[PDB]
C-alpha cells in the first residue's frame, strides 16, 4: 500500500516509540 | 520473545496472529501486507515430519492485538482464509529454505490505529539495510524462555549477524534465502525468538523514507536465546518474485 | 487458557 510501514500511533503523529533510535543508531551507513 | 518486553500500543499493527480453531490455540506469526493478503513462514502451515498440514479451513487470523488471550472487543478484528499459498520450492525435508506462505483472505480487514500494514523491501532498501550490526526488530506472543508466556505481544531488537558466523553457529546448511540475527556471547545483550513466534515479521525502520519494511521472517533456531547460536529468518526480498506472481495471479 | 471468540468467526 502506499501508505504502508507508517504506524497510524507513531509515524503518522510524529511519536516516536521507546526503542526505535536503537535500530536508526546501529544503521551506521 | 526471550528477554524482550511488552510491547507499546500500536507499536506493530501489521502483527498477525495465526489461530487454531479447535482447539483454540496460537500457532504462529504472521504479519499483514495489505487488507487482503497475510505473510507467514512455510513451516507454520505445513510441516510433515510433525504430521502438520493445516487447510484454509482448520485456521483463522487475528489482526490489531496485543493480549495475547484476550477477545479484544472493538479492536482486534478475526479473519477467515480464502487460500494457503506456499513456496513451490519451499524445502521442509532438509533446512527449511524458502519457509514463507502467504494467506488470503476472505474479505478485507478494515484498517484502524491497530491495523496496517508493512511496506515490503525493495531491492535498494534491502541491499543498504541486510548488513551485519544493523538492528531489526521482532515481535510475537511465543514462550518467554526455551525450558513462560507473556501476556501481552512482546518485541526484541537484535543485530544481524555476519553470514560466516551465522554458519559456523550450525551444522545446519545455511542458504542464501535466510539470514541469521542475534547477540554473539561476548556482547553482553541477549534476546532471541522462540516457540510460538515463528512466522512473524523481522522489521526495520528505514532511516531515508521513514517507512517499517519486513526484511524477514522468523523461521528457525536451535532451542530459543542460546549462546552461540542465532535466530534464523526468511530472507523477504530474495523470495519477492514469488510473492508479486502469487499477488498478481489471484 | 484463551478467552473464547465470537461464535460468528467459527460458523
Ligand atoms: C498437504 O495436504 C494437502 C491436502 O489438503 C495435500 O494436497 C498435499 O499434497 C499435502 N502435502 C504434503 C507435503 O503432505
Ligand atoms: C528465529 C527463531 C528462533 C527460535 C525459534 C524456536 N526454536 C524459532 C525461530
Ligand atoms: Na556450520
Ligand atoms: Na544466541
Amino acid at each position: 500500500e502506499a501508505d504502508c510501514g507508517l504506524r497510524p500511533l507513531f509515524e503518522k503523529k510524529s511519536l516516536e516509540d521507546k526503542t526505535e533510535r536503537e535500530l536508526l543508531e546501529s544503521y551506521i551507513d | 520473545i526471550v528477554e524482550g518486553s511488552d510491547a507499546e500500543i500500536g507499536m506493530s499493527p501489521w502483527q498477525v496472529m495465526l489461530f487454531r480453531k479447535s482447539p483454540q490455540e496460537l500457532l504462529c506469526g504472521a504479519s499483514l501486507i495489505s487488507d487482503r493478503w497475510v505473510l507467514t513462514a512455510a513451516h507454520c502451515l505445513l510441516y510433515p515430519p510433525w504430521d502438520k498440514n493445516f487447510t484454509e479451513n482448520d485456521l483463522l487470523v487475528r489482526i490489531g492485538k496485543h493480549s495475547r488471550t484476550r477477545y479484544e472487543r472493538n479492536i482486534e478484528k478475526i479473519s477467515m482464509l480464502e487460500k494457503i499459498y506456499i513456496h513451490p520450492r519451499y524445502n521442509w525435508r532438509e533446512n527449511l529454505d524458502r519457509d514463507i506462505a502467504l494467506m488470503k483472505l476472505k474479505k478485507p480487514v478494515a484498517f484502524s490505529d491497530y491495523i496496517h500494514p508493512v511496506c515490503l523491501p525493495d531491492r535498494e532498501t534491502a541491499a543498504s539495510l541486510l548488513q551485519a550490526g544493523y538492528k531489526g526488530r521482532v515481535t510475537g506472543w511465543g514462550n518467554l524462555k526455551e525450558t513462560g508466556q507473556p501476556s501481552v505481544l512482546q518485541v526484541v531488537n537484535l543485530p544481524i549477524v555476519e553470514r560466516p558466523v551465522c554458519k559456523d553457529s550450525t551444522r545446519i546448511r545455511i542458504t542464501d534465502n535466510m539470514f541469521c540475527a542475534g547477540y554473539k556471547p561476548d556482547e553482553g545483550k541477549r534476546g532471541d525468538a522462540c516457540e510460538g513466534d515463528s512466522g512473524g515479521p523481522f522489521v526495520m525502520k528505514s532511516p531515508f523514507n521513514n517507512r517499517w519494511y519486513q526484511m524477514g521472517i522468523v523461521s528457525w533456531g536451535e532451542g530459543c536465546d542460546r549462546d552461540g547460536k542465532y535466530g534464523f529468518y526468511t530472507h523477504v526480498f530474495r523470495l519477492k518474485k514469488w510473492i508479486q506472481k502469487v499477488i498478481d495471479q489471484f | 487458557d484463551f478467552e473464547e471468540i465470537p461464535e460468528e468467526y467459527l460458523q
